[PDB]
């Protein structure tokens, strides 16, 4: 429709509605040859129109069409630079430079066109408009000559701050693309660091950090002194001064870049945490800033610099202790985490230790857990401090019994890493009288296990005094070794599954009764194998469902209805009609509740689906007296077979003697056959069809779902006003679901016929692990008045591309709509 | 005689605790009867670790009735718990 575009642009109007037509055209994709055609037409129409807005829209649409996927833009660059040659409007010129930047970015390999484009950018950099200079600097930054550094350094000193930011970001892009920068850049960015604009200062401090990282060991002179300073130290001082900026995002940027200057000398590192050149007190100022983001960024800068420099961590220590009590919870979480990170070899003295143990008493569980891992990773002398830590942990356990596992982990790590210090404390912890026979302490009392976990982990690395234990302490040691062994210290199935499957396959020549008996035996064995080997459970019930499909097919094909005529057929004792429906349900369950399926299994699944459809066709043909509905779904079945041969034509030569290839042999007869004869030949040809083989997947699991938050074991009704809503929270443990975002659905079933199906949003499908998903929705329930609190049925469902199948355990919730 | 009804008591912890309190009796006959209780209750207290420890300790006792009751309790708990079975 390129000629339609030509006609509509040159035939309706010039000034205004042409812009509307271009706007309407810009919203549809164009194929690459048609991209070339419309580019030629629009560039021909560019010279005709003298309206600048129409030409701006033309330039934008050229830039959009140059970004199409399959279109190589090498043939349109010359006309583009030709229309830049005689373009006077600055906005249209800026849009044209944007188009040229898209052209250059789409073709990185061609060096000649890149040199041409940077020549155009260098030509147009002297434009009076700031937008043209901005786009030309972006063009130089994106392409360059990896001369360009000198020109961008010249444009660091432009009058417009936007052009200055464009130049700094362009040369940062040059460094990021791979180009190595000069050193005069450092002086220019140092001059530009005191700019009156926020964005210029942020870009300049980024450039200062980059040029410091490029040449850390370079020696530069002080402007006001004879002494010489390393480049990384001087840039560290500049960024430390930028930490005290008036803009909070500039402070965050300065702190974050300050964290990555690991090559700074130690002297400036002790300077930056002091309170008495320009680096003095930078982190002290950053840790007390009003914006919590700056404090967080200074915390990570402290963490990185203390990980780099071990002598810095001792100075970091007391500031982290002071900033544990911070008004923002995320800030104190970060402070505790970084304190744990930098606690590799430094010891805690008394006041820092009991400040940590004082903030252990906090009501938030998150910082309590974080402080628990800090106590796991802490090193401490002065064993009375260890006793104080144990007392504070025990009273935390009394105040918060839910954290007993974390507290036991703390005491395991404290005993395992401070063995000699716990050793004199043992008679004070275990109430061991020197001569009295002490009463046996109550086991399963979480304070006493907490003491024993500390003691036993101390006794592991020190065998000097394990004889301080009494007899009941040794008995409790045995009990904890049996129960808490992770804390206290001191393929036949696959072969059987293959053998059972090949036993089924190799005995497919028996009588129908023997085949049913063999299939029942192997289904029972596969079910019990799934109940025994957990990692083979998915493949076990996968093959069990396949053999159940085959068993249902065999039992349906050996019914008493084939021995009676069509008028004498009676459906009130029928079995095959339910069998075909069951095979359909099992095939859908097989295809969609199994994670490890592939095409080599989907083809057999669809083959069994075809066999079930044929069986249902013959069953329905038994009970139909009219000729045209039978002909109708016979034609529908042959259409389904044609769709199957079209979709799965690649792996057709693997299904020897099966249903579908024996259909394909008789297919030209099948189009020309009378539909009752088609039904008869299908009935006689299902019984002669050979049983297929399942290619076993390497890794396959059932999609499992259980909900725990409705918790259908409480008989207390959930009361609300009739006609209003009541909210129900669910917590689903989805296991091995491939795409739970678009397949898992919540079904609520009221006691009447209402079966409202709820689609959860993707925002609350939490993924805490590989193959593990968590579903937390607040489903909404409403109905009018009930005379008694009946029930409601909550069920998870799996949806596929046409129907839905049950997915989880049915759970009943009591609901009592009271009248208003 | 009431094994099918003891799955519907739901105050399991204090009931089992007050039965289990007389595993510490010095009488070996009382210890044997409690081991037979634990084996009888093994359907509703699997993975109950103090019961496992009591069975393991009573298997090494010097009284024949207590050892026989510990064997009976171990046979019951091994059927209902795989963590008991592996050790």
């Amino acid at each position: 429709k390129s000629a339609a575009l030509h006609i509509d642009l040159c035939k309706a109007t010039s000034p205004a509605d042409a812009l509307q037509y271009l706007l309407q055209f810009a919203r549809k994709p164009v194929e690459a040859e048609s991209v070339e055609g419309v580019v030629r037409i629009l560039l021909e129409h560019y010279y005709k129109e003298n309206d600048p807005s129409v030409r701006l829209k033309i330039a934008s649409l050229l830039g959009l069409l140059s970004k199409t996927a399959g279109f190589s833009p090498d043939c349109i660059m010359d006309d583009a630079i030709n229309i830049l040659q005689n373009e006077k409007s600055h906005q249209v010129l800026a849009q044209l430079l944007d188009t040229l930047l898209a052209i250059g970015t789409k073709l990185p390999e061609n060096q000649a066109i890149q040199m041409r484009l940077v020549d155009v950018a260098c030509k147009h950099l002297t434009d009076t408009s700031h937008g043209v200079r901005n786009k030309c600097l972006q063009l130089l930054g994106n392409l360059g000559s990896l001369d360009v550094q000198k020109i961008i350094g010249d444009y660091f000193s432009d009058q417009d701050p936007r052009v200055r930011t464009a130049a700094i970001k362009a040369m940062l892009q040059l460094h990021e693309r791979g180009l190595k920068l000069h050193q005069t850049i450092y002086n220019q960015a140092c001059k530009l660091l005191s700019d009156d604009y926020e964005q210029v200062r942020s870009a300049a401090v980024q450039l200062i950090w980059v040029v410091s990282q490029l040449y850390p060991e370079s020696i530069v002179p002080i402007p006001s002194s004879n002494e010489e300073i390393r480049l990384v130290d001087d840039a560290f001082g500049k960024i430390c001064h930028m930490v005290s900026d008036g803009s909070w995002v500039v402070r965050v940027q300065a702190a974050k870049l300050l964290g990555s200057m690991e090559q700074v000398s130690s002297h400036f590192l002790e300077q930056t945490l002091d309170k008495k050149s320009g680096a003095c007190g930078a982190f002290v100022h950053g840790l007390e800033d009003e914006m919590y983001e700056v404090r967080i960024a200074a915390v990570e800068a402290l963490c990185m610099l203390a990980q780099s420099s071990p002598s810095f961590a001792e100075k970091c220590l007391d500031f982290l202790v002071d900033m544990f009590n911070d008004e923002i919870e995320e800030v104190r979480l970060q402070s505790i985490h970084t304190m744990r990170k930098i606690s590799n070899n430094i010891t805690l003295r008394e006041d820092q230790l009991d400040t940590v143990l004082a903030v252990l008493e906090d009501s938030s569980r998150d910082i309590r857990e974080a402080l628990h891992e800090l106590l796991c990773c802490t090193n401490v002398s002065t064993k009375e401090g260890i006793h104080l830590a144990l007392v504070e942990l025990l009273k935390n356990l009394t105040k918060y019994p839910t954290d007993r596992d974390s507290i036991w982990k703390c005491l395991k790590f404290l005993g395992s890493r401070h063995p000699t210090l716990v050793l004199p404390l043992v008679p004070e912890l275990l109430s061991t009288h020197p001569f009295f026979d002490t009463a046996e302490p109550d086991m399963d009392d979480p304070a006493y296990i907490a003491v024993l976990v500390l003691i036993f982990n101390a006794a592991k690395t020190c065998p000097t005094m394990p004889a301080l234990f009494s007899d009941h302490t040794f008995r409790h040691y045995a009990y904890l070794r049996d129960s808490l062994s992770h804390l206290v210290p001191a393929d036949p199935s696959q072969q059987f599954l293959q053998q059972s499957l090949e036993r089924v396959y190799s005995l497919q020549h028996l009588d129908p009764q023997g085949a049913q008996e063999l299939l029942e035996f192997t289904i029972r064995d596969l079910q019990r194998l799934g109940e025994l080997q957990s990692e083979l459970a998915g493949v076990a019930d996968f093959s069990a469902t396949y053999l159940r499909c085959q068993l249902l097919l065999i039992k349906a094909l050996q019914e008493k209805l084939w021995n009676v005529a069509a008028p004498l057929y009676l459906k009130q004792s029928d079995l095959a009609s339910a069998a075909a429906k069951q095979i359909m349900e099992e095939t859908y369950k097989m295809e969609f509740m199994y994670s490890g399926v592939e095409n080599k299994q989907v083809v057999i699944i669809h083959h069994m689906r075809l066999q079930a459809k044929a069986l249902q066709l013959i069953v329905t043909a038994r009970t139909t007296r009219g000729l045209d509905p039978l002909f109708g779904m016979c034609e529908k079945f042959l259409q389904e077979v044609d769709f199957f041969q079209r979709y799965f034509i690649a792996d057709l030569p693997h299904l020897q003697d099966s249903f579908v290839d024996k259909l394909l042999d008789l297919m030209p007869r099948l189009m020309t056959s009378k539909p009752a004869e088609v039904v008869k030949i299908l009935q006689t040809m299902l019984r002669q069809s050979a049983f297929l083989h399942l290619p076993l997947p390497e890794q396959i699991h059932k999609a499992s779902a259980t909900i725990i938050e409705p918790a259908g074991e409480s008989d207390n009704p959930l009361r609300f006003t009739s006609g209003l809503v009541v909210a129900l929270d669910v917590d689903a443990t989805l296991e091995h679901v491939q795409d739970p975002q678009n397949t898992v659905k919540v079904q609520v079933l009221y006691p009447d016929g209402q079966a409202q199906m709820i689609h959860p949003k993707p925002a609350d499908f939490r993924n805490p692990g590989p193959g593990r998903h968590r579903l937390i929705t607040q489903v909404y329930l409403s109905h009018t008045a009930w005379t008694e609190a009946c029930q409601v049925e909550v069920r998870l469902l799996l949806a596929y591309n046409e129907g839905t199948i049950p997915f989880s355990k049915p759970v009943k919730v009591y609901i009592m709509p009271k009248p208003a | 005689q009431s094994e099918k009804h003891l799955e519907k008591i739901l105050n399991v912890d204090e009931f089992v605790k007050r039965i289990f309190s007389v595993i510490h009796s010095n009488d070996p006959v009382a210890r044997a009867i409690t081991l037979r209780m634990l084996g009888s209750l093994a359907s509703i207290i699997p993975e109950r670790k103090n019961a496992h420890h009591s069975i393991r300790q009573s298997l090494d006792s010097h009284d024949n009735v207590e050892v026989e009751a510990a064997v009976f309790a171990a046979a019951n708990f091994s059927a209902q718990s795989k963590d008991f079975a592996v050790g």
